[PDB]
């Protein structure tokens, strides 16, 4: 199996840097691509930026460029990210990701650092929350600023749930795909620009929060996220 | 797979 296994947390101080690592194991290390993700409180899921650890190409989110500094080492199969100039902005989880043909499918662990664009396309979520009982069905909506759809045919839509104290799980990929391991209770539907996650007999295992994400063009962008909740 | 982007 593929496994990402993400160095240990780190407790820093302003103004200072960090560097950690993503060791990959059971897949050719130099044939995919590596994402690496914020999760900062308050502000959902945040790209960075990517790496061929076979080309060592990277691209940035513009938004990173002068901030993350993506590396490999292919003697190690492991990945690294350095941040410099920390900030209290930068107190998140980071994840490092494999990207499988655009789908993120396969996710580390998390490293928690604590510190003591016009065009981009923009993912919403206009649902906060979804309050449930067990058993009910519900519906998560998401919207693009742009069609998401290629002239390949795919529609590049991406839908993860993150449950608490957990890396984020791919559910649905290219807008309807179920994912390999998700139940068939999950479900997507949508028109290119308006998106629809169903999950039916909601159990306790679907709590967290639900994200959708569009991996059409450079930088990845992240719905606000819909966390869902069993009820008052 | 592209070497130089992951964009489809």
């Amino acid at each position: 199996e593929v496994q990402l296994q993400q160095s240990g947390a780190e407790l820093v101080r302003p103004g200072t840097s960090v560097k950690m690592s993503c060791k990959a194991a059971g897949y050719t290390f130099t044939k995919y691509w590596i994402g690496w993700v914020k999760q900062r409180p308050g502000h959902g899921l945040e790209w960075i930026g990517d790496i061929h650890p076979g080309s060592f190409y990277s691209n940035y989110n513009e938004k990173f460029k002068g901030k993350a500094t993506l590396t490999a080492d292919t003697s190690s199969s492991t990945a690294y990210m350095q941040l410099s100039s920390l900030t209290s902005e930068d107190s998140a989880i980071y994840y490092c990701a494999r990207d499988y043909y655009t789908n993120y499918g396969d996710w580390g662990q998390g490293t928690s650092v604590t510190v003591s664009g016009g065009s981009d396309i923009v993912m919403t979520q206009a649902a906060p929350s979804v309050s449930v009982t067990p058993g009910e069905s519900v519906s998560i909506s998401c919207r693009s600023s742009k069609s998401l759809l290629h002239r390949n045919g795919n529609t590049y839509l991406f839908w993860f749930l993150q449950r608490p104290g957990q890396s984020p799980q791919l559910l649905i990929y290219r807008m309807s795909n179920l994912a390999s391991g998700v139940p068939d209770r999950f479900s997507g539907s949508g028109s290119g620009t308006a998106f629809t996650l169903r999950i039916s007999r909601v159990e306790a295992e679907d709590v967290g929060v639900y994200y959708c994400m569009q991996h059409l063009e450079y930088p990845y962008t992240f719905g606000s996220g819909t966390k869902l909740e069993l009820k008052v | 797979i592209n070497y130089y982007a992951s964009e489809p």
